[PDB]
RNA sequence: UUGCUGCAGUUAAAAAGCUCGUAGUUGGAUCUCUAGCGUUUACUUUGAAAAAAUUAGAGUGUUCAAAGCAGGCCGCCUGGAUACCGCAGCUAGGAAUAAUGGAAUAGGACCGCGGUUCUAUUUUGUUGGUUUUCGGAACUGAGGCCAUGAUUAAGAGGGACGGCCG
RNA sequence: CGAUGCGGCGGCGUUAUUCCCAUGACCCGCCGGGCAGCUUCCGGGAAACCAAAGUCUUUGGGUUCCGGGGGGAGUAUGGUUGC
């Protein structure tokens, strides 16, 4: 089921068997490559990038057409952000909480959701910290 | 019950059952290229869409972000891909 | 001096550092001759050891230290006494009964020569039994494996 | 969340059979259920099998004769020495006439029999009749 | 459910070990608790002076009047209630005489009729009752 | 009726009022040798080491037996065996199973190539002074090659976005 | 097995926004996640009953808390929290 909630929600993509390019696909590896970069500088996350290039530009997997990943193909540039999206999400999340907290001194239920978001914030850093993509000395405030 | 292939169930029934509880995963979702009425130029768009997309060549809204599939435009045709 | 720390006067007893020299060697260069030696169970003695300055009594490859016993290895847990290291051993201990293992760690303190420097915490060590040296230090690093 | 997927894919077998269903399917499939469903197959108690292969991890479905009694799962996996064997194959199979405990050995998965043949101890994986 | 996997022997052994404290047996054995209240201290005979001899009703569905001795103890000086056994058996004791008496079979508990008494007389004035009882001696006198 | 094998917990005695969470335990597919090695273990099989007595157990008519270590043949031919000995520590095979890592701002592997310092202690029959190479190291300025280097994306999980819903 | 709540998917025909589509309200199916209900010799249980309280002597998916005849007793004492 989920982490923090008692619904066992069965909802994700099923991607297809054939991994091979569609014929019909005019963009080359190189093309693919460039709009990835010109979408990046525009200050995007690889999340809004993928579903960007799947839309508008008929690219059904970056990873398929190309053989690299989205913060991978950023990475090996250098056009990454520091903090992984996932992990700026929740602190967004978290600091949007306590700014509505501060005012909010009764909202019980905003305090016990705030709990369970720090969780999340500090289950994420303790993973991302045994990969060593933060640094041993990164806290929270 | 007690005899069915389910090596080789038919493809009505394949169809029928839920995208990830098939024998071989695949999405119900597909690839079309639209038709604008007021321009030459052809798009590619995805059948579930999110973002309301742009048609460059006129300057004019395709297909609606849906709970589920993109309503597009009236005039505008969409046609298969493979 | 750098080398030189205490009240008393450091050096290695097997060197003689007080010979006849005339001026054509003197005025040349000056260098104290090192002394090391070969530990036996197929362990290279390190460059530092054989090139370096430091004075140290309990050094196995630089002092009066005879490596004989068993060889265990350990992970470096606390580096915060001066040249000894308290060293963690974990291992499984079977319960018959049950038919099942428990976790358990035994904490050693460890003597850490001069020479293994730029050593941090949570590599792994192979250390020698020797004479004790201390109240607790009975075992002495002989090399050390990155994590 | 899943662990010892051996346990889910014995467990699926037994319930079909029990219920006398003609095949079985089995998700996900590793070499390990694939090596004990060769054992299981060798000795003639389910019989032919397809393993149905999408990129991520396999299916299996098998065709199932109404011939298995029961096959379990030993978690963990304890680890069974030769002078040992005797008080499994004692604990587990219902008779000494027939009946098969799957080791996992340096050698291979194989049966209990076979471990006695070839003369080495292993990993208790789990037992059928 | 019980923890199985192969790391969990000291989980097994800490929760069967402070668990058999719930056990009546085990808790009344090992705690050294029973050994001090319990008037012999742990011997299964005790010898003891005769107070007085004493009448004691029997339970509610059964009358009698079930012939006891008061008896303080040698060891530890404190009183107890015995039950003579065989039939005139208390016209051979005598008031302040020495007496060897046993549990009654329960192990420290009541009998089927006699309510409040644990113990029961084998000897009186170091002779046998079975013997006096037979007439094979005769009181010392 | 203390349950590891092997017990219970709707009503017989029993699941914390509820959620988070560190330690603890458990954890999804997937990879077919050049005197030093090979990535290190756990696991399993073999080997040496492990006091007798005891226990199992070979031999032996104590008159039988519990025992005992004696005895048997007409000076002789005998026996005083053998097995087990948790765990851990040594030793050599196996590599299924289970942990761990080998190259990601390429200081990555493998090949020949430029130089700085020092040294081996053979050499100009032996002997004293300079310069060497060979034998052996760290530091580097480049080059060629790798089919050059990232398995999959869990009817595992986090996060993104879309239109709702209460 | 028929309903029901939220979302999605496909399809005759009624109606409203005049009409065409396109949105609502209905109608007939499907898919996923929830609140439940009826039926059943799947199978359990001492039974009452339970599609879980099933897959248990054909006994091992992972893990936490927790009971050991009835009273004494949630009592006494000690600790700790609180005006």
């Amino acid at each position: 089921g989920r982490m923090h909630a008692p619904g066992k929600g069965l909802s994700q993509s099923a991607l297809p068997y054939r991994r091979s390019v569609p014929t019909w696909l005019k963009l080359t590896s190189d093309d693919v490559k460039e709009q990835i970069y010109k979408l990046a500088k525009k200050g995007l996350t690889p999340s809004q990038i993928g579903v960007i290039l799947r839309d508008s530009h008929g690219v059904a997997q970056v990873r398929f057409v190309t053989g690299n990943k989205i913060l991978r193909i950023l990475k090996s540039k250098g056009l990454a952000p520091d903090l992984p999206e996932d992990l700026y999400h929740l602190i967004k999340k978290a600091v949007a909480v306590r700014k509505h907290l501060e005012r909010n001194r009764k909202d019980k239920d905003a305090k016990f959701r705030l709990i369970l978001i720090e969780s999340r914030i500090h289950r994420l850093a303790r993973y991302y910290k045994t990969k060593r993509v933060l640094p041993p000395n990164w806290k929270y405030e | 019950p007690l005899a069915k292939d389910l090596l080789h169930p038919s493809p009505e029934e394949e169809k029928r059952k839920h995208k990830k509880k098939r024998l071989v995963q695949s999405p119900n979702s597909y690839f079309m290229d639209v038709k604008c009425p007021g321009c030459y130029k052809i798009t590619t768009v995805f059948s579930h869409a999110q973002t309301v997309v742009l048609c460059v060549g006129c300057s004019t809204v395709l297909c609606q972000p849906t709970g589920g599939k993109a309503r597009l435009t009236e005039g505008c045709s969409f046609r298969r891909k493979q | 001096a750098d080398i030189q720390t205490e009240r008393a006067y450091q050096k290695q007893p097997t060197i003689f550092q007080n010979k006849k020299r005339v001026l054509l060697g003197e005025t040349g260069k000056e260098k104290l001759p090192r002394y090391y030696k070969n530990i036996g169970l197929g362990f290279k003695t390190p460059k530092e050891a054989i090139e370096g300055t430091y004075i140290d009594k309990k050094c196995p490859f630089t002092g009066n230290v005879s490596i004989r016993g068993r060889i265990l290895s350990g992970v470096v847990t606390k580096m915060k006494m001066q040249r000894t290291i308290v060293i963690r051993r974990d291992y499984l201990h079977y319960i018959r009964k049950y038919n099942r293992f428990e976790k358990r760690h035994k904490n050693m303190s460890v003597h850490l020569s001069p020479c293994f420097r730029d050593v941090q915490i949570g590599d792994i060590v192979t250390v020698g039994e020797c004479r004790p040296l201390s109240k607790t230090v009975r075992f002495n690093v002989l090399k050390v494996t990155k994590a | 969340v899943r662990m010892n997927v051996l346990a889910d894919a014995l467990k699926s077998i037994n319930n079909a059979e029990k219920r006398g269903k003609r095949q079985v399917l089995i998700r996900p499939c590793s070499k390990v259920i694939v090596r004990f469903l060769t054992v299981m197959m060798k000795h003639g108690y389910i019989g032919e099998f397809e393993i149905i292969d999408d990129h991520r991890a396999g299916k299996i479905v098998v065709n199932l004769t109404g011939r298995l009694n029961k096959c379990g799962v030993i978690s963990p996996r304890f680890d069974v020495q030769l002078k040992d064997l005797e008080k499994w194959q004692n604990n587990l199979l219902p008779s000494r006439q027939f009946g098969f405990i799957v080791l996992t050995t340096s050698a291979g998965i194989m049966d209990h029999e076979e471990a006695r043949r070839k003369h080495t101890g292993g990993k208790i994986l789990g037992f059928f009749f | 459910g019980k923890c199985r996997g192969l790391r969990t022997a000291r989980k097994l052994r800490s929760h069967r070990r402070d668990q058999k404290w719930h056990d009546k047996q085990y808790k009344k054995a090992h705690l050294g608790t029973a050994l001090k209240a319990n008037p012999f201290g742990g011997a299964s005979h005790a010898k003891g002076i005769v107070l007085e001899k004493v009448g004691v009703e029997a339970k509610q569905p059964n009358s009698a009047i079930r012939k006891c001795v008061r008896v303080q103890l040698i060891k530890n000086g404190k009183k107890i209630t015995a039950f003579v056994p065989n039939d005139g058996c208390l016209n051979f004791i005598e008031e302040n005489d020495e007496v060897l008496v046993a549990g009654f079979g329960r192990k420290g508990h009541a009998v089927g009729d006699i309510p409040g008494v644990r113990f029961k007389v084998v000897k009186v004035a170091n002779v046998s009752l079975l013997a006096l009882y037979k007439g094979k001696k005769e009181r010392p006198r």
